[PDB]
RNA sequence: GAAAUUGUUGAAAGGGAAGGGCAUUUGAUCAGACAUGGUGUUUUGUGCCCUCUGCUCCUUGUGGGUAGGGGAAUCUCGCAU
């Protein structure tokens, strides 16, 4: 199990798993890499405007 | 029980010690040297002598179990000796010298050796008139004072069986 | 507790009855020893010096209690009265000092404590009042003991504090 | 439980290739070096340094293992120093 290259503190450092998921790598990893850098309150706020269509999530690589 | 009563000095009533010192030898100790005691390398033996369950009498020694690089007195060094002068004539210092010469024969040690000032002949007599011999004559520049001063000093050892 | 136990006769009885307790008390010191008997002799003073300050006397009180310390330096009772007695002359400052003094020499009692945070709190000095009382409280969540001190049902610590705030706020 | 292979962190690079030979700036990384071997003097704690020498076993020549003391200003015979 375990994780990756972590440069933080575990104790207080919370996460999950759920593994199984039949979704995509090219979107599961875009979008990781899009939400990566922000906040977890306005991580919750920025995904109720992908359905309203406002913010889309541009592509990289 | 008897009316002279021994206890062994804790950190709590620690303060207390300091203050024998403002009280009975004046211009002598510090602050850090009391503070340093109870402090969490040398063994430090402290007593305390209830009068009637009242603090008069203070005893204050440090073992010194070096031998190599020493001439000849390992044994008890006896620091602080407060006794009140209005709380004598009672063989109070007759038991603290006892008790002391108990912890040095408990210790594997028999010597005691002491420090007393070179301006003072009433106590000087009366550590003599116990059993003490001195060594030598004096000491050139060893008393240090709290504002400065300095004094000469005398040795007084005494042997245990 | 002797004058304890003259206390409230004191307070029904004067020039018929502590006339004639003083003069027992100075005939029974008048034939004591300062080296023979050490402890009558602390405790008469002690009786003299209460005797007087009920008397609304001040100077003799304190030469007393300097007599005392200067006899016997091991006794928070006396310290107490020296802080009494210059709280009653308007020294609050130096009584709370004495008595933060006296504090210091052993520190395992809370009544003693409590009176220092008191005369603390009575001189014009609320953080080191509030220092000295963070001590024996429990220290979890806080950086003092303040919530301790609220969680233990306190009710005379409030009321001398908030006198000290009346009174920064009036000057 | 290694590989092509994508994912995050950390370092480099860029004007139609990258990769490499001879050599090097820069970043990262790394053992070796005797900066620990000896001579001889000053030092103390001291031991088998003077010593009360004991208990126990092979046999000469000067006898082997086991332990509590008196002074440490003799001695560098020993280790640190």
């Amino acid at each position: 199990a375990r994780y990756g290259a972590t440069s933080t503190n575990p104790a207080k450092s919370a996460s999950a798993r759920g593994s199984y998921l039949r979704v995509s790598f090219k979107n599961t990893r875009e979008t990781a890499q899009a939400i990566n850098g922000w906040e977890l309150t306005k991580a919750q706020k920025y995904l109720e405007q992908v359905l309203d269509h406002q913010r889309a999530i541009p592509f990289r690589r | 029980r008897d009316i002279c009563t021994l206890d062994n000095v804790y950190a709590n009533n620690l303060g207390m010690l300091t203050k024998l010192a403002h009280v009975t030898v004046p211009n002598l100790y510090q602050d850090a040297f009391f503070s340093a005691l109870f402090a969490e390398k040398d063994v430090h033996f402290t007593q305390m002598a209830y009068y009637s369950e009242i603090p008069v009498g203070g005893l204050v020694a440090k073992l010194v179990p070096k031998k190599q690089n020493e001439l000849s007195l390992k044994g008890i060094q006896i620091e602080f000796l407060g006794v009140l002068p209005n709380y004598r004539h009672k063989s109070i210092g007759s038991k603290l010298l006892k008790f002391a010469e108990d912890k040095c024969s408990e210790c594997h040690q028999h010597n005691v050796f002491v420090y007393l000032p070179a301006v003072d002949d009433l106590t000087k007599q009366w550590f003599i008139a116990h059993g003490f011999e001195q060594v030598g004559e004096t000491v050139n520049n060893f008393i240090k004072g709290v504002n400065g001063d300095e004094q000469d000093a005398i040795l007084l050892k005494k042997h245990i069986s | 507790a002797t004058f304890s136990n003259v206390k409230p006769l004191y307070q029904r009885r004067k020039s018929k009855v502590s006339p004639l307790l003083e003069k027992i008390v100075l005939d029974y010191l008048s034939g004591l020893d300062p080296t023979q008997d050490p402890i009558p002799f602390i405790w008469t003073n002690y009786y003299l010096s209460q005797h007087f300050l009920f008397l609304k006397d001040f100077p003799k009180a304190q030469e007393y209690i300097d007599a005392a310390l200067d006899h016997t330096p091991t006794l928070v009772e006396f310290y107490i009265l020296k802080a009494r007695i210059l709280k009653h002359l308007g020294l609050m400052d130096t009584a709370a000092g004495i008595l933060e003094e006296g504090r210091q020499l052993d520190l395992q009692d809370r009544f003693i404590n409590c009176k220092t945070v008191k005369y603390f709190l009575r001189a014009n000095n609320i953080d080191k009042a509030v220092e000295v009382a963070s001590l024996f409280t429990k220290n979890d969540d806080s950086v003092n003991g303040i919530k301790d001190l609220h969680l233990v049902e306190a009710s005379w610590f409030i009321v001398e504090q908030a006198e000290a705030y009346y009174r920064l706020y009036l000057d």
